């Protein structure tokens, strides 16, 4: 392959420009984003019951869904949240590589046929089946600047004329809506309905009645009479559209004749389906959209089509309307791909000047100039053909592989630029002979390189998912650099290098070029010197490697192992817990006083804070509150004490001395769709129908035992809600019989006043909206409103509700959850520092098995996914090594050889190990990826050493000793070179301080301290290695 | 509104007998009450921690302490089944005899989950029998709606 | 695919104008797109024109005077000249449908809607003419 | 059965399009109501876009409307095809 | 037709670049493809 393009140097260059052109081709059309799916996929169920209690939407919902979400495929578990906003959201956690498609199909399919048997109350909202698993690409926020709007005003223009034109925009997938469109509100007065002996009930009957679109044929209708003139259709009522036209519903004509109207009993306004969350953004009211990115499609896109579509909006838009963004990951994003470029131009032109250093030359300098940026072209091809996307992690894999593909170029144009100094040859010659030396070796690198690489891709679950995209990433790039070496470099060398005089290394040459020339000629001569006496002596160095395998060893079990580490995204979250019974005001008092800090002690970081009265990650109620603290950009954010973690730690702190309330600031996590990552996931079930007021005891009894241990287990905590008082009411059947009162006339007036109940449609401008009967605030507050209720029993008389009921305290819960069907608790926690997460599991363990009977437990999150990938972790090295060992055994025709190579891989573990434990970062996937190319890369280097080495043995007939000092002679330069040029290239992901530096840092580190110690010590150490391994493994062959 | 009276509060529900034991001699009102009128008493009573009760008793808590419907400390130990506590309230001289906003007294709610053992207790105390809650209803006629045979007997 | 020739242009109200409002903007749209006959050709709408409708309103004040209920005569009304699918039968061995409807002669006119009586509560029929008004209004037949 | 377009409009296609929402590779939607009680909502997809996935996705988003809809509407039965596909022939049948 | 329309000149001179590296591939010159290439007007005049 090599002489036929020497030969052909433009059928390279055309095979070249057509991978350049298919890479540049495929980077244009490519989905761009943060992260691939690393989450497991998941399926929501999500339903709500207007008025409901936890336990009524768990006993009349959730169970019923539950008991028939069987026969689906690749389900691994399922868990539900039941609580006393009537909300219910049922998750199925699907196997990684499970068609998101065909779970969602199959979940609806089975809901599908428990539609029938849930309350008419809970399918007339509708059963929302949806992929929770995606992440949240922005979240639009909207505001009245004018101050004429209240949230319930914004949040209607919001759903009614924004939610679907945002859905219709490029790449955009899921959509939500912080709060609802306008509902039709009648806020009854209990006062008003007893002085006409009126319920809720004559109310409701009255708007179906009233509020109707009545279907009434046509004149000359089909089948018509014969002479028939005219055709037209029949019009009767039609839903009512304005707030006058409600309030004339005639209620009932009095016996005097007078006229009950609905506004007679009723206030009647547009306003929210539901007042349970209070948005804010900056103090102000405010609504928005949560939307979520499409399969496959550009996030960079996405979100640029959506910031230009609301923009051709703006005019339409009434006065004071302003769109903002709370929540965006698209900035974050065009940072790490500009500094990723920016790290791969770094990495070229700092090659540039290594190769001007060396060989001294323009001519020599521009081949791996023009192959590395081929090859990392090329790649986004190959990745284009496997369907992946240009996101962090194929993005570090290319930063990660750049040592392997600059080695591929150095190596080629070294060796010519070598023998060429050594023998004469003229540059066509000098590179056919070059290119017979390494060609061989190359493709056999090749496949070695695969074997350490491609297992990797192998591992289960989202650990194996991040995996992967390194994986197909290292081995594509460095696939396409073997071909790119055996077509292109061999061209370039035999047309563009200038011949070198037989015995010139530059010396003759003056100022400071000559100098070097000089310098290093010596130092090569001192190195095969030192190297020389090193193989004369082996015995002592074999015990030197063995105090780096058991050094080695030492500080990787020392080492702490982390997901992957925390970065400064320009958002952070402030999450707020007011005590059990706690009121909306008093929640929105606490937010106010975290909104008013990040505005004023925090107003040089903080651009502005998204409020959220009545949702958070624990549960959700009254007494719950989240703010998505937006912070100004980097540039405007020099220095640590102005980062993310800082500012965390300042808010936290801050509040401290805070109104009896609970407020913690913390970062987000790097894959945020994964939740923490960091502590264990723990699931307490009950499996013998105990009940949830006895699995209380029991997590109770867990969590005093888990406190006894703080040597092993640290922050042991429920994820859930306690127990609240609530206000049980009995009614009295008898006492209801006996004054002639219906049962349903009770429920349905207690239920419509206090909870609300959602009667029928009306249109609202053109758009189909709900309309919502209730009781009007200040009838429904206390106890003693309870009485201001009558009932009218069949004899025509008005009974208080006092007459026929009583009630009393008692507690329940505010959010009931459930796993895999049957009542759970969920326990969050962490190993102490010094322990490892498999430690403490093990603890939570044999503690769990003291509870009492019928009591059991089960791991979910990525304590499942932990406990699965484990199994596998040794069987998949084994792999990796057996078949690197066959391709080294098929390449130097030989059993024993390959050792020689396989001796190298802890010569560069120990100085990443060194640089992580000294700087104090953990074993992450960067750090573990950052290895496997150091090894991979120092294992190259071995193999051109021993190939070298064994080419004179058995082409030339040389000695053992003569052929090894031969080679490593031949060897150093072009592995300095690499070496050199790679160290420099990570030295600013080392130092790296702004945004996405945590990945940097766990990059750079681990590859600059991996290749100091696998440069130093190979190029000692693999002389060594050949020398032992061939005179022990080897019958009465030679030493001469 | 007192911070040590919230953590009694928090403290004897969850069923922290040392910390109740700390926060009474660093003079946390024993008397402290929820917003639905709840004091630790309630709290011990309705979740059953003995201890916490008797110590609670020591330091001269109100063992008629009622909430905002009415309901004492005895309505919820004789409800729940809490013998023990019923036995200790009654010693420190609880009303066995206490109505509640809807006339409920622990004899009514003792015979509601068929407690034979706390009904006998309540009555040896002197709980009135034909006692009559809000609907006109006695012990008696909650043992024969329920089907308490057993119950009936004792209140007959 | 459909014709091919030519352009396929959508009109959408965007503000809650009404379909009213929709028609003027459309007519007013369709009459420079006739000053300009050098560029455009048969510029036409693809939809129906708004025809005559027979609007009818209940008087719901003399339905509870009279003791009627509104359900009697908006099913009365209905399932006469619209037409209502009650439930099915089996005719020789293969389940359909059973409709109830007016004849034809008694749902044609407007004066026929007065031959219709509904019963009150008091057991009197009341007929349509005595809690009903109506009037010719123009509407969709067809609304895009 | 007996409907008006507006009646056909705001009882069963407006309800049905606010829950057309969450279905990959849409390009538009258009619906007609009209005065024969008749409603059809067409939803075009981008070309090389599996029909088969185009149609369950529908499906699934008209069923969970489907409790909204009007009784009368409901018993008609609420078809969901695949329309972009042409007639091979008409089959039509006579008495002599 | 509104969105096949920025693409149409594109794959117009995807088309015409891939042709001339093919053509310079076989011949090996970046001048003599052009000998070939200028032959498109040719049939293209007749068809009109
Ligand atoms: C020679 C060595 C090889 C190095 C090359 C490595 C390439 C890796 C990064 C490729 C990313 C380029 O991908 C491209 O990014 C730009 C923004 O930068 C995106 O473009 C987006 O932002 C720009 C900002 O000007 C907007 O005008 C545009 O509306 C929007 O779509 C494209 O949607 C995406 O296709
Ligand atoms: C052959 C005896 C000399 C051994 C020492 C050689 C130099 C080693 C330096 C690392």
């Amino acid at each position: 392959m090599p002489n036929f393009f020497i030969d052909r140097p433009i059928f390279a260059w055309v095979i070249a420009i057509i991978i350049m052109l298919a890479g540049g081709l495929a980077i244009l059309k490519l989905p761009v984003a943060q992260y691939p799916t690393i989450a497991p996929p998941a399926v929501t169920i999500s339903a709500s019951y207007p008025g409901a209690d936890a336990k009524t939407v768990q006993d009349t919902v959730t169970q019923v869904i539950e008991q028939n979400m069987n026969g689906i495929d690749n389900l691994m578990y399922m868990s539900s949240n039941s609580d006393s906003t009537g909300t219910v959201q049922i998750t199925l956690t699907f196997e990684s590589g499970t068609d998101a498609d065909i779970a969602q199909v199959q979940v609806q399919n089975k809901l599908q046929l428990a539609m029938p048997l849930l309350p008419q109350e809970v399918q007339q909202q509708g059963v929302s089946v949806e992929k929770s698993s995606s992440s949240f690409l922005m979240v639009v926020g909207v505001i009245n600047t004018d101050g004429t709007m209240t949230q319930e005003d914004i949040s209607d223009y919001v759903a009614a004329n924004m939610k679907d034109a945002i859905s219709r925009t490029s790449g955009v997938g899921d959509v939500q809506l912080f709060g609802s469109q306008y509902a039709m509100r009648i806020w009854m007065n209990p006062n008003e309905l007893n002085k006409f002996q009126l319920t809720p009930v004559d109310v409701i009957t009255a708007i179906k009645a009233q509020n109707a679109q009545v279907a009434a044929g046509q004149l000359g209708g089909t089948p018509p009479v014969k002479g028939q003139q005219l055709n037209a259709s029949i019009i009767a009522q039609t839903r009512l559209t304005s707030t006058e036209e409600f309030g004339k519903i005639l209620l009932k004509v009095n016996q005097d004749g007078s006229r009950v109207l609905l506004r007679d009993v009723a206030k009647i306004e547009l306003g929210g389906e539901n007042y349970d969350i209070i948005a804010e953004f900056n103090g102000q009211p405010a609504s928005g959209l949560g939307i979520k990115l499409a399969t496959g499609a550009n996030a960079l896109d996405t979100a640029a089509a959506i910031r230009a579509e609301l923009a051709k909006m703006e005019p339409f838009f009434p006065s004071g309307l302003k769109i903002v963004y709370p929540y965006d990951t698209t900035p974050f994003v065009k940072i790490s791909i500009h500094e990723v470029v920016k790290t791969l131009v770094e990495a070229i032109i700092l090659v540039f000047l290594v190769m001007y250093l060396f060989l001294q030359n323009f001519r020599a300098t521009l081949i791996p100039t023009i192959a590395v940026p081929v090859v990392l072209l090329g790649t986004f091809a190959v990745l284009a053909a496997f369907g992946f996307s240009i996101n962090t992690l194929t993005m570090f894999g290319m930063v990660l592989a750049i040592g392997l593909l600059v080695d591929d170029a150095i190596v080629v144009v070294e060796n010519v630029e070598r023998v060429m100094a050594e023998e004469g040859l003229p540059p066509k010659e000098a590179t056919r002979k070059s290119m017979g030396q390494i060609q061989g070796a190359l493709v056999g690198i090749a496949m070695v390189l695969s074997a350490v690489f491609v297992p990797m891709a192998f591992f289960g679950g989202s650990t194996g998912a991040i995996y992967r995209q390194f994986s197909i990433t290292i081995v594509s790039a460095m696939a396409l650099s073997v071909l790119v070496a055996l077509i292109l470099t061999p061209a370039l060398c035999a047309t563009m290098l200038k011949p070198i005089a037989k015995g010139d290394h530059g010396e003759g040459k003056k100022g400071f070029f000559g100098w070097f020339n000089r310098m290093f000629e010596k130092s090569t001569h001192h190195y095969t010197d030192s190297v020389g006496g090193i193989l004369r002596s082996t015995g002592r160095y074999l015990v030197l490697y063995l105090i780096i395998v058991v050094g080695m060893a030492y500080l990787f079990v020392r080492l702490p192992s982390s997901a992957l580490p925390d970065e400064d995204q320009g958002v952070f979250m402030t999450m707020v817990q007011l005590p059990a019974g706690a009121t909306q005001e008093r929640t929105q008092k606490v937010l106010n006083e975290v909104t008013h800090y990040y505005l004023t002690k925090e107003k040089n970081n903080v651009e502005s804070v998204f409020a959220v009265n009545g949702f958070g990650f624990a549960g959700r109620g009254q007494n719950t509150g989240i703010a998505f603290v937006s912070l100004k950009d980097w540039a405007d954010r020099p220095g640590e004490e102005n980062k993310v973690e800082a500012i965390t730690m300042r808010a936290t702190r801050a509040f401290s001395q805070i109104k009896d309330a609970m407020v913690f600031a913390f970062n987000l996590p790097a894959i945020v769709e994964l939740g923490t990552a960091t502590g264990f996931d723990f699931e307490l079930i009950d499996q013998a129908g105990l009940g949830h007021e006895k699995l209380t005891q029991a997590r109770n009894q867990l969590l005093a035992e888990a406190a006894k241990h703080p040597d092993m287990l640290t922050s042991v905590r429920p994820n859930g809600l306690e127990d609240t008082p609530q206000f049980k009411i009995d009614i009295d059947q008898e006492k209801a019989q006996a004054l002639g009162v219906s049962i349903n006339d009770i429920n349905t007036t207690l239920g419509a006043a206090w909870g609300g109940s959602y009667v029928n449609d009306f249109i609202d401008r053109g758009r189909v909206k709900k309309v919502y009967v209730m009781s009007e605030a200040k009838y429904r507050m206390l106890p003693d409103d309870i009485g201001d209720w009558y009932v009218r029993a069949a004899d025509g008389q008005m009974v208080p509700f006092s007459a026929f009921s009583s009630s009393r305290w008692e507690y329940g819960s505010p959010r009931l959850e459930r796993y895999n069907g049957l009542p759970s608790m969920e326990i969050l926690g962490q190993a102490a520092p010094g322990k490892s997460t498999g430690e403490a599991m093990e603890l939570m363990e044999q503690l769990a098995s003291k509870l009492p009977t019928g009591v059991g437990y089960d791991w979910t999150g990525m304590s499942y996914q932990e406990r699965l990938s484990g199994n596998q972790a040794p069987s998949l090295y084994a792999i990796s090594l057996i078949v690197v060992f066959l391709c080294l055994a098929a390449l130097y025709e030989s059993w024993s050889i390959p050792f020689s190579v396989m001796l190298v891989v802890p010569l560069g573990v120990i100085g990443a190990l060194l640089a992580a434990t000294f700087r104090g970062l953990t074993n992450d996937v960067y750090f573990q990826v950052g290895l496997l190319t150091t090894i991979g890369l120092s294992a190259k280097n071995a193999i051109l050493i021993v190939e070298f080495a064994k080419d004179l043995m058995d082409k030339e007939g040389k000695g053992l000793i003569e052929a090894t000092l031969d080679a490593v002679r031949m060897r150093l330069r072009p592995i300095l070179m690499t070496s050199l040029a790679f160290i420099l290239g990570v030295m600013p992901l080392v130092i790296s301080t702004g945004a996405g530096s945590g990945a940097q840092n766990a990059v750079g580190t681990g590859v600059m301290g991996g290749m100091v110690t696998a440069t130093v010590l190979a190029i000692f150490f693999v002389p060594v290695f050949f020398v032992v391994v061939r005179r022990r493994f080897s019958r009465k062959n030679e030493d001469i | 509104g007192s911070d040590l009276g919230k953590k009694l509060l928090e403290a004897a529900r969850a069923g922290r007998d040392d910390e109740v034991r700390i926060l009474m001699a660093n003079g946390a009102d024993v008397n402290a009450a929820d917003v639905v009128g709840w004091t630790p008493l309630h709290l011990a009573a309705y979740w059953g921690h003995l201890e916490i009760v008797e110590v609670l008793l020591k330091n001269g808590a109100d063992v008629n302490a009622y909430d905002t419907l009415g309901s004492t400390p005895l309505h919820l130990a004789a409800h729940f089944g809490h013998l023990e506590i019923v036995e200790v309230l009654l010693k420190n001289g609880a009303d066995v005899n206490a109505k509640d906003d809807n006339g409920i007294t622990p004899l009514h709610l003792a015979a509601n989950r068929g407690h034979l053992e706390i009904v006998e207790v309540l009555l040896k105390y002197g709980a009135d029998v034909n006692a009559q809650d809000k609907f006109g209803k006695t012990a008696f006629d909650i043992s024969i709606n329920n089907g308490n045979e057993d119950l009936a007997e004792i209140l007959q």
